[PDB]
RNA sequence: CGCGACCUCAGAUCAGACGUGGCGACCCGCUGAAUUUAAGCAUAUUAGUCAGCGGAGGAGAAGAAACUAACCAGGAUUCCCUCAGUAACGGCGAGUGAACAGGGAAGAGCCCAGCGCCGAAUCCCCGCCCCGCGGCGGGGCGCGGGACAUGUGGCGUACGGAAGACCCGCUCCCCGGCGCCGCUCGUGGGGGGCCCAAGUCCUUCUGAUCGAGGCCCAGCCCGUGGACGGUGUGAGGCCGGUAGCGGCCCCCGGCGCGCCGGGCCCGGGUCUUCCCGGAGUCGGGUUGCUUGGGAAUGCAGCCCAAAGCGGGUGGUAAACUCCAUCUAAGGCUAAAUACCGGCACGAGACCGAUAGUCAACAAGUACCGUAAGGGAAAGUUGAAAAGAACUUUGAAGAGAGAGUUCAAGAGGGCGUGAAACCGUUAAGAGGUAAACGGGUGGGGUCCGCGCAGUCCGCCCGGAGGAUUCAACCCGGCGGCGGGUCCGGCCGUGUCGGCGGCCCGGCGGAUCUUUCCCGCGCGGGGGACCGUCCCCCGACCGGCGACCGGCCGCCGCCGGGCGCAUUUCCA
RNA sequence: UACCCACCCGACCCGUCUUGAAACACGGACCAAGGAGUCUAACACGUGCGCGAGUCGGGGGCUCGCACGAAAGCCGCCGUGGCGCAAUGAAGGUGAAGGCCGGCGCGCUCGCCGGCCGAGGUGGGAUCCCGAGGCCUCUCCAGUCCGCCGAGGGCGCACCACCGGCCCGUCUCGCCCGCCGCGCCGGGGAGGUGGAGCACGAGCGCACGUGUUAGGACCCGAAAGAUGGUGAACUAUGCCUGGG
RNA sequence: GCGAAAGACUAAUCGAACCAUCUAGUAGCUGGUUCCCUCCGAAGUUUCCCUCAGGAUAGCUGGCGCUCUCGCACACGCAGU
RNA sequence: CCCCCGGAGCCCCGCGGACGCUACGCCGCGACGAGUAGGAGGGCCGCUGCGGUGAGCCUUGAAGCCUAGGGCGCGGGCCCGGGUGGAGCCGCCGCAGGUGCAGAUCUUGGUGGUAGUAGCAAAUAUUCAAACGAGAACUUUGAAGGCCGAAGUGGAGAAGGG
RNA sequence: CGACUCUUAGCGGUGGAUCACUCGGCUCGUGCGUCGAUGAAGAACGCAGCUAGCUGCGAGAAUUAAUGUGAAUUGCAGGACACAUUGAUCAUCGACACUUCGAACGCACUUGCGGCCCCGGGUUCCUCCCGGGGCUACGCCUGUCUGAGCGUCGCU
């Protein structure tokens, strides 16, 4: 029974909110459950970027959002034959492969290629064995670091 | 519980039977059979509006509100008036924003700590705590909340280099990091002005923590101290400046008992 | 303060873990201190009381210096039963009266294979803590 | 009128496996209302909810697009925020009512069938040995079985792959054992056991202390321990404990080297030849449920039923027509994600025994109903049974003494022990039922007193009696106030130093890539403005911000002053 | 003041529904204990506090075995967004700006070009400023200081009333066009009207009061409806088998 | 369901059982709604209602307020006149 | 000349100010204070919980309970006198409620009046003596009177009962 | 003062409020995520020196062996033992056990009926009979044996 100026209100509580209410007194213990994963995963994979693999620069879709940029899913395929990285190798080298992106422009292609070219250069390939041959980066470039990258690898700033 | 007194299967034999029209319990050769169930009014039964879990237990403050709550608590951690007037037994203390060497972060034994609190003449707050230990009045006693006591001096330190261990067993003392101050603990009870012991390391970090005034915090993102609503807080000086007194009508204080008419 | 969660601190829960603890544990609980002589000689503060151990009452109605020997141990009533520690009933039939370990002091331990090794191992732990603190 | 292959199909208490019930919060299929709501009412909603039913696991489902989009594009799932209570639906009304983009948790990808390539390269079950045996497995050897040619292995699967040619560079994984070395985060992984400070010090309360003063710094000790519980009252110290990369002993977990037995000739990049999608499926017509999906979102039955530059999609039917984007008909999967059931814990602004769960206890117990089912009441002696020995009355129940108890006016349904209610003792009343309001009076129990309540406090005058002073200086100490802002230190406003400016930073899409580093961009440096510091100089608020001297005054202490003073007393 | 008693005056038993209850209306023997406006979401106004054309809050992150801790702190997060920062139209979309001056186009109250000022005015408008004139002041005059009074005049917020203006919709009317393009192209005027508009801002966040709903919903209070189950031990029938 | 037929009977139950759940079912309708004091203080009137036991809006009420005046020798306004 | 209050000696004192000035304190004027529903305000009115704080109180006796023990508020209640009780409790400043009962044929438990009231009425039936026993109308034995009256109150079974 | 009655008081009960405790709830978190035909969940009955109930257990029954632990146990008895000893007790549990129903399994549920294997006595397989041990429920998979079919053939 309305009285003198309000809104209409179709509050939707005619069903049964009561039974299916989730309260959130997990929230903070969950915060911590999470903490211990972030934590543990890093200590397990010791030298490896804690955040996760390298992930591509990418443009947001719909018209409003245009001007932004993101970590995309993974770098395209077309992208790799160009950087000279085999797609199945990339996946082992902490390089994120989406294989499902239609690459339409040379602008965002080379932009995103430069990230791989950049990655190669500042990547210490820790060798199969200790007494190991080619492509693994030398015992100097090896001693210097035990360094997990905290935060997103080569973070994408607009 | 959601089932509180609500597990009964009682119809209510309403009207024509004297009784009362409550829902009354079925069959039986017990006594609990034709009692009443699901009435607030009745045994077994249940309350008004079962106290539910999704009560809005917790609450809310704006960052700025609760930053300059700390300001006001800290500013009154000077001013022996307010600090004493919490019964913080500061009389033989040398000075009030009480700063101490940064040797203190490194005591690792309660005996050292205790010898500091003598030599800063600050026993007698802990002493006081130490006399105020009794059994809580009420029902809390039978719930993990039996004893109680005063608060003792707050002690603050930019880095636990062993200190918090030392000042722990001493009753009343709470440690607070400077980087992580807390209004609950600086201003307990929502009253202002607790006795605090800055250690030089910490005491420097206060302006860089959360600002001087004509300078950013440089440790919080954007935060600067609250401005005052007025500068000359004493008005008694104001009220007998010659500026004011000159421009005032002369009093009226004959008073004026009313006149009985004859 | 306690800390270790994985321990209780609950008015009720360790009130409970009292008059429901098994005889296994009640030994440790039913311990009394040693007299200065032994506490010196042996480097052990307090011992589990045992059936034939000699004991001085310290608190209670009938405190004294009389070294009586322990007779038996209600670990059920969870209380010990000593020698001239006793009262006369209405009929003359003397009955002993209960006392804790905690309100009593050991003046002569009754030694053994199994009890010696505890006295060694407690005294070894004491000194390991003092050598660790050193 | 035989024997033999196969195909179909039986029988075996055959050899070996396995399935079935329960649990059921969470999980998945389906099924499925009506109260209720709409002020009725059937449309709608409750609501794909409850019951019903079916099904799983430590989580369940889903999942590697027949997606999203309309961007300059993104890129499996789920989840949280967000969209957003929005697009639409609706006797367009009650309600209903999602999605697309972004941010974030987490984040992993992959496998079939076919086309083909490869002496089935395969697979199953026996027998003998070699190792292995408390999740039955490797190694070998056997014209020991059998499936499989209606098709078993490898590569391969669309993000290309196969096959060829020559372009480049070069060779370590897997598994059965069998050892051994580093016990491998709460701050030595899991579990168990076992273990690690300090007073029963004085005195004094008390039945008993754990209480109150004290005790070489709030007393003594300890204090990486002062949580808690026990302990004839409130106990850091008595005891268990607590804290404490505190100790040690088993076991269990997991990860590191060796030996061995087996398995494996597994790359990378270029030019050509060809080779490709899963049918009664898509789609359509229809009907039925569903959502929000719509001139059809989803799911159904039936009817009709495809193609191969095709098919779906690209959200008001449709033709034409242009563009985008996936690729179904086969399939798997951690992670976040859910958890009123279980085991095991931790806590609380909680309830505190007519509350709190039905249940603090013989609680799902007693009892009821034939049965489905229904389903209670009921905690407390004391500290210790020390629970009345013994005399006596009484058939006995009960008493009186006595005894025990700090307390039995704590006596076995015992802390306390209300009111209704009843028990008797004392006082007073009593023909209009009691009971009530206003006003007095009498009497009591008590309560103040007074064996004068003459209540106190100044000042003064008088008369007695008694100490050292007050007034004064002088020595000291400590305040206060004043100013000369005298001298210095302090800060407000102004000016000067352009002096910090690079030895002062940080902010700014300010400017230079004349610079440097890394790849036009990023980082760094250099210029600019706004900001915040030094030097010194000048003015002014000269400010509670002092500190030094000079002053003026006060107070205290110590000297002097012996008595017409200055106190005390009556 | 309270207990009993005494008197004098007063005097119906409460609760409730009720035009009207002592009711010849209903509840109510007495006493103990229990017992009824609760929580959440959403609005709305009122108010409190923070910051302010912003402001937030999460959800996320970074910082704990929590003793206190499931706290507090902090984050180009800090804004990916909400709310606000602008409306109007069904929709394509448009979008708050006027004055003045000079010059140029015939100032044609039409078009364009240079400068100046910038939210138009009127009436009320707390009101701040100016203020003629008093009004003293031991003498006559002179005169600076100082207040009180002060007719009269000026700026005028907030607000109210009005008159003006600009954006969008729609109408009417009527002018000139630009010309990446051709105008069934786009574009510009005048007047009127519709708009929950702009016309030099007030929101955001967080409290609390009230209220209104949605919620079981202040508690108690039906006849019903639905879904699943148990019963022929009574009785009703049928049947089977016994007895009189 | 069962009825030689009477709405008989279905275990003290029948115009159609009992048990549990949906279940706080709904109720314009009965009843009640728990501490003091101070101040102001109604209506049973308006139009629409599947409205006549109820709602909708007219009123009247309180609260919250605000804009001002001037009783500070120096007031305009309002009004059951 | 017409001089300085650290002194005019003060009803005016402007050189410095109540005892009074909890600056939401206190003081003087006037004026006014019928109330259901409702609002609003005020409640050192009341209940239970926590953060503060009260060198709070407490085995030299708390809560409750009880009091023809003194009082105070208008009153919510509050404060004081004694006894008993035996373990804990309160005051202020805040915060938090499942928050204050006479009512609901309200819920549970208890208790009255009624009231020592209704009532112990279906089958004709008992009496004596002894025993036993503390105690006998009620048990037993004897004796006597009676009934059921073989379609039984006789003697055996089913189902049920256990 | 006669008795009753009412009020109040002084005490006696009745009742069980109030208060004060609390081995229980409730709520909220965390860790793990535990069945079975080898025979579960659920029930029946039995088991102690004196034991009705709860609880614990299973004819090997108020437990079994073992390892810690390390002297009790106890309402009362009674006990071994040698407390210089698996050594009392308790916890753990890992060694062994598992009465009857039950998905309940030979068929039915009376508690009766059987079948088929073994080993005692009986026999001296002579068959019962008496004694003892193992199997025997339905579905279905891989395999095996035995088959059926005017199904399709082949050879005769
Ligand atoms: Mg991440
Ligand atoms: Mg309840
Ligand atoms: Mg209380
Ligand atoms: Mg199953
Ligand atoms: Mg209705
Ligand atoms: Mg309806
Ligand atoms: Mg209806
Ligand atoms: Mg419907
Ligand atoms: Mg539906
Ligand atoms: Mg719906
Ligand atoms: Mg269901
Ligand atoms: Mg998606
Ligand atoms: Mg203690
Ligand atoms: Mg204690
Ligand atoms: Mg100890
Ligand atoms: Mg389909
Ligand atoms: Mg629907
Ligand atoms: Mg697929
Ligand atoms: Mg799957
Ligand atoms: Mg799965
Ligand atoms: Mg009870
Ligand atoms: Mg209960
Ligand atoms: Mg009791
Ligand atoms: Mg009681
Ligand atoms: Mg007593
Ligand atoms: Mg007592
Ligand atoms: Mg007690
Ligand atoms: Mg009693
Ligand atoms: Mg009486
Ligand atoms: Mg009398
Ligand atoms: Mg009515
Ligand atoms: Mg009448
Ligand atoms: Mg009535
Ligand atoms: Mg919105
Ligand atoms: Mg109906
Ligand atoms: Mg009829
Ligand atoms: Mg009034
Ligand atoms: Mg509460
Ligand atoms: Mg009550
Ligand atoms: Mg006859
Ligand atoms: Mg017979
Ligand atoms: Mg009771
Ligand atoms: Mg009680
Ligand atoms: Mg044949």
């Amino acid at each position: 029974a309305p009285s003198r100026n309000g809104m209409i209100l179709k509050p939707h509580f005619h069903k049964d909110w009561q039974r299916r209410v989730a309260t959130w007194f997990n929230q903070p213990a969950r915060k911590i459950r999470r903490r211990k994963a972030r934590q543990a995963k890093a200590r397990r994979i010791a030298p490896r970027p804690a955040s996760g693999p390298l992930r591509p620069v990418v443009r947001c879709p719909t018209v409003r959002y245009h001007t932004k940029v993101r970590a995309g899913r993974g770098f395209s395929l077309e992208e790799l034959r160009v950087a000279g990285i085999h797609k199945k190798v990339a996946r082992t080298i902490g390089i994120s492969v989406d294989p499902r992106r239609r690459n339409k422009c040379t602008e965002s292609l080379q932009a995103n290629v430069q990230r791989l070219k950049e990655y190669r250069s500042k990547l210490i390939l820790f060798p199969r064995k200790p007494s190991a041959p080619k492509k693994g980066d030398s015992s100097a470039e090896e001693l210097k670091l035990a360094t997990q990258l905290t935060g997103p690898v080569m973070p994408i700033r607009n | 519980s959601e089932l509180a007194g609500h597990q009964t299967s009682a119809e209510s034999w309403g009207t024509g039977r004297a009784v009362a029209r409550i829902p009354r319990v079925r069959g039986g050769g017990t006594h609990r059979s034709g009692q009443g169930a699901f009435g607030n009014m009745c045994r077994g039964g249940r309350m008004f509006a079962p106290t539910k879990t999704w009560r809005r237990w917790h609450r809310r403050v704006n960052t700025t509100q609760k930053r300059y709550a700390i300001c006001s608590a800290l500013a009154a951690s000077a001013l022996p008036a307010l600090v004493m007037s919490k019964g913080h037994r500061i009389e033989e203390v040398p000075e009030l924003p009480l700063v101490v060497e940064d040797k203190v972060e490194s005591y690792k034994k309660t005996k050292e700590a205790v010898l500091l609190l003598k030599k800063l003449k600050a026993w007698n707050d802990i002493k006081k705590v130490y006399a105020s230990q009794r059994m809580r009045a009420g029902k809390g006693k039978m719930r993990n909340r039996r004893r109680i006591q005063r608060r003792g001096p707050c002690i603050i330190y930019n880095e636990d280099n062993g200190i918090i261990k030392a000042f722990r067993n001493i009753p009343g003392i709470t440690l607070l990091n400077v980087s992580k101050l807390n209004i609950l603990k600086l201003a307990p009870g929502g009253h202002v002005g607790r006795f605090c012991i800055w250690t030089e390391s910490a005491f420097r970090k206060l302006d860089e923590l959360y600002g001087t005034w004509r300078k950013a915090a440089t440790l919080k993102s954007n935060y600067n101290l609250p401005m005052h609503k007025m500068l000359n807080t004493d008005l008694s000086r104001i009220l007998k400046s010659p500026e004011i007194q000159r421009a005032l009508r002369a009093p009226r204080k004959k008073i004026h008992r009313r006149v009985l008419k004859k | 303060m306690k800390f270790n969660p994985f321990v209780t601190s609950d008015r009720s829960k360790n009130r409970k873990r009292h008059f429901n603890a098994p005889s296994h544990i009640r030994r440790k609980i039913m311990s009394s201190p040693l007299s200065k002589e032994l506490r010196q000689k042996y480097n052990v503060r307090s011992m589990p009381i045992r059936k034939d151990d000699e004991v001085q009452v310290v608190r209670g109605h009938y405190k004294g210096q009389q070294i009586g020997k322990v007779v038996q141990v209600y670990r059920k009533k969870y209380v010990i039963y000593i020698e001239r520690v006793q009262r006369e009933k209405a009929n003359g039939t003397t009955v002993h009266v209960g006392i804790h370990p905690s309100k009593v002091v050991i003046t002569r331990l009754k030694l053994d294979k199994d009890r010696k090794k505890i006295l060694e191992r407690k005294a070894k732990s004491r000194q390991v803590g003092k050598e660790k603190g050193k």
